[PDB]
């Protein structure tokens, strides 16, 4: 439980600290168009919840600058064959 | 992740030569470097690094190389000259290679032993053991080569099989 | 001898990507002879290629055999 | 709502056999127009090869000149546009837009022709 | 021990997804103390804890 | 004592670049006449974008021109975009000039 | 038993043709005429596929000729060679 | 090695883009354009699809022929078929 307790508590204060970081640098950008924030929880949930298929399709929501954000600097992967669709990286493998 | 830039990368290289330990070889860095070596082809400085990593995780990949030439330049630096004044301010095969415990240890293995999961003791890399001073403190835990005959011109491990 | 005004109209209207595409009608009119001088240019070439084979007549083989260079010429 | 969509399939799918029909028909006729001064006779199975290979050639046609008027910023397609399609010939650009030209001078005398008819 | 081996799974990707984000916003994170301290923490493991 | 063409200079890059992706021993009389390939490619290059230019009735020649080019070479189609063909065959430092990302407080360069 | 998916696919195919054919020289009158063809076509095709035929082996409809006609010159060729052994 | 017969590339040399060459050989052809700061970067993408092309055409052409070594007639036969496609 201890190696728990202190496994949780570091969790909460990255993430927590990761959202301060996106609104004071990345604000809601100027159909609607949801933030950087937003695309991110979507990207990591599907690696997760389904493990051998995790690639999204790219909607009109996904306003092409901040995708080419993530593809530069590596946290994100174009699928090989059909360029439609994106997957987050396997860091934990 | 200025491998990225090809301006950097044979002195970045070099740099990542030195600090790279076991922690820091991951399954997820060790494929941006094969999709580096693609695109650039056989480059010496890459083929330096790869080794590096290939022997902190021999699981991970597999390189053969051919064969020692000197992969990064040795080309006279702008201080040398000025080294050697710092320099004064300071001073003034039939038998088997050592290669590490061979990794069809552990091998398929549902999960992690309770013992690491509670991070209980371990064992001491062969690879660091290269003093007596450091014998002397791990002499009752010690890795063992892959290949037995190779204790025989090292010195460090005949006292460990003298007892 | 020739494609019908109309029936060339129907053909490139069913392939428009967008119903705002509109054809005027000198330029649907040069439209015509130009599909006339592709499958005139055609027959041409199968008749080229039988004579150097010296068949008696036209088949579907000597028409592969120059089918593809025609369409890069185009 | 199914059944009415295959039926609009159908008549999609029935409305080309109509311009196979009548493009065969032009196809065929031209074979002809070719064979008696090439005194040479055509197998039936070819008019169908060019048939096919007629109809297949509109589709690239039509793209390319939608195409070339968007990046005019023209809604209509206008005969400057097709003068782009013939460059990959130069022997064929240079007789297609002498039919230009001769279309241009009968355009020319339509409009002296209408003149015409304003002054009587 | 199957919850220590999804919640190590969560925070490794957590801290090098937040690690990239702060090399390509290309900011000084030096600069501020409370930015810098999180940083030297993202490349040790989780494991160690 | 070495005296080089500076048009023998430019080609020299591409030809390399040829013998890397051939993967095959090449031959030295095949290295010229790629030369030769090369510089006729280039003149038909640009009288093409003349046209299309033209056409626009600007005569600088614009980007939005080199993507109808490659378009009707089908190097370019619907699934694959000119973003899509950069970032596979260009490095970084290219990559920044060409491809709009936005960074630090929603700033976009190049402007688009 | 009945007979092979070849022969199907053959009279489909020569029966799409004739019907390009037949529509190819028409005027008026085109969505009746096509449906009741395609119906009779594909009424025809069940009845078809319904028969049933004692088993043999057919080749391919479109290289019967020229197959033919190399038969006929082998023909020609052991006949005559045949007759000049016998002579000899 | 013989002078003659240049073994494959091993290794790429570095993609750096020769923009100097680009911009000048632009101005001789056509001098009284002017071409955007960018422009000779996406010039360079493309004569990099062309030799990519190219080879890729040769190599086939020296396969079919039994050949191990790419010789000047295979190359000249893959110039005119990339050409006319490279051309739009």
């Amino acid at each position: 439980k201890t190696k728990m307790l202190n496994i949780k508590e570091y969790k909460e204060k990255l993430l927590s600290t990761l959202g301060e970081f996106l609104e004071d640098h990345f604000p809601l950008p100027d159909v609607n168009l949801i933030t950087l924030h937003e695309m991110l929880e979507i990207l990591i949930n599907r690696l997760f919840d389904v493990p051998h298929d995790p690639y999204v399709k790219i909607s009109d929501s996904f306003w092409p600058p901040y995708v080419e954000l993530l593809l530069r600097n590596g946290i994100a992967l174009r699928h090989p064959e059909d360029p439609t669709r994106i997957r987050l990286e396997a860091f934990h493998q | 992740a200025s491998l990225q830039d090809d301006a950097l990368c044979p002195y970045v290289c070099h740099l990542l030569y030195l600090l790279t330990k076991k922690e820091n070889v991951k399954p997820f860095r060790v494929r941006k470097l094969l999709d580096l070596q693609a695109k650039m082809g056989m480059q010496p400085h890459l083929q330096a690094l790869l080794s590096l990593y290939k022997f902190f995780a021999p699981a991970l990949i597999s390189v053969s190389l051919p064969v020692k030439k000197i992969y990064f330049k040795n080309s006279e630096n702008l201080w040398k000259t000025a080294l050697l004044a710092v320099k004064q301010r300071n001073r003034g095969s039939v038998i088997p290679v050592l290669n590490s415990s061979s990794y069809t240890k552990e091998c398929g293995k549902k999960e992690m032993s309770l013992s690491d999961c509670l991070n209980r003791s371990g064992s001491f890399p062969l690879e660091q053991l290269q003093s007596f001073p450091q014998l002397l403190q791990n002499i009752h835990c010690l890795e063992l080569p892959s290949q037995m005959g190779s204790v025989l011109n090292n010195s460090l491990l005949l006292h460990y099989i003298n007892c | 001898s020739g494609f019908r005004k109309e029936l060339v109209s129907r053909l490139l209207h069913l392939h428009f990507k967008d119903d705002k595409t509109k054809v005027s009608g000198d330029a649907l009119q040069l439209m015509v002879e130009l599909l006339k001088v592709f499958v005139v240019e055609a027959a041409v070439r199968g008749v080229r290629q039988a004579q150097a084979e010296d068949a008696l007549r036209v088949d579907v083989d000597q028409l592969e055999k120059v089918l593809p260079q025609l369409l890069l010429d185009f | 709502m199914e059944e009415e969509a295959e039926t609009e399939e159908q008549q999609r799918f029935s409305y080309q056999q109509r311009l196979k029909a009548a493009v065969h028909y032009t196809v065929g006729c031209l074979c002809e127009e070719v064979a008696l001064d090439k005194e040479m006779q055509f197998s039936k199975q070819t008019i169908a090869a060019i048939s096919e290979l007629t109809f297949r050639q509109c589709e690239n046609f039509a793209k390319d000149l939608e195409m070339f008027a968007r990046h005019a910023k023209r809604t209509t397609i206008n005969t400057e546009d097709v003068k782009l399609l013939a460059r990959r010939s130069n022997s064929l650009l240079k007789y297609i837009t002498d039919k230009s030209e001769e279309i241009a001078q009968i355009n020319l005398e339509r409009k002296a022709q209408k003149k015409k008819k304003s002054e009587d | 021990r199957q919850n220590l081996q999804m919640e190590i799974k969560i925070t490794t990707v957590i801290q090098h997804v937040f690690q990239n984000l702060i090399l390509g916003s290309k900011v000084n994170w030096a600069e501020d103390p409370a930015l810098k301290e999180i940083v030297l923490q993202l490349e040790k493991n989780v494991d160690m804890m | 004592r070495p005296r080089q063409d500076p048009h023998k200079a430019g080609l020299s890059h591409y030809v390399k670049l040829f013998s890397f992706y051939a993967k095959m021993p090449m031959e030295r009389k095949a290295l010229e006449m790629v030369e030769k390939c090369l510089d006729k490619y280039f003149q038909h290059l640009c009288d093409d974008l003349e046209v299309f230019a033209a056409h626009a009735g600007r005569k600088t020649v614009k980007p939005e021109d080199l993507e109808l080019l490659m378009r009707r070479q089908g190097l370019v189609t619907d699934q694959v975009s000119l973003h899509v063909l950069v970032e596979r065959h260009l490095p970084l430092e290219y990559r920044q000039l060409l491809i709009p990302c936005a960074y630090s407080g929603n700033s976009v360069f190049p402007a688009q | 038993q009945p007979l092979s998916k070849s022969t199907r696919d053959h009279l489909q195919t020569m029966m799409e043709s004739v019907i390009m054919t037949i529509l190819s020289n028409s005027i008026k009158e085109k969505e009746e005429i096509q449906y009741h063809l395609n119906f009779l076509k594909k009424r025809l095709l069940q009845q078809c596929e319904t028969l049933k035929v004692p088993p043999k082996k057919m080749e391919d409809l479109t290289n019967v000729s020229s197959l033919l006609n190399m038969e006929r010159a082998r023909d020609k060729a052991n006949e005559e060679g045949l007759a000049l052994l016998q002579e000899e | 090695m013989a002078l003659s017969t240049i073994v494959s590339q091993r290794k790429q040399i570095k993609r750096k883009a020769p923009r100097g060459f680009l911009k000048r050989v632009f101005k001789r052809k056509k001098p009284q354009l002017r071409l955007e700061k960018s422009g000779d970067l996406l010039v360079h993408l493309n004569c990099l699809l062309f030799v990519h092309r190219l080879a890729e055409e040769s190599r086939t052409n020296a396969c079919a022929s039994k050949c191990r070594v790419i010789n000047k007639e295979h190359v000249l036969a893959a110039a005119k078929v990339i050409l006319k496609k490279s051309r739009g």
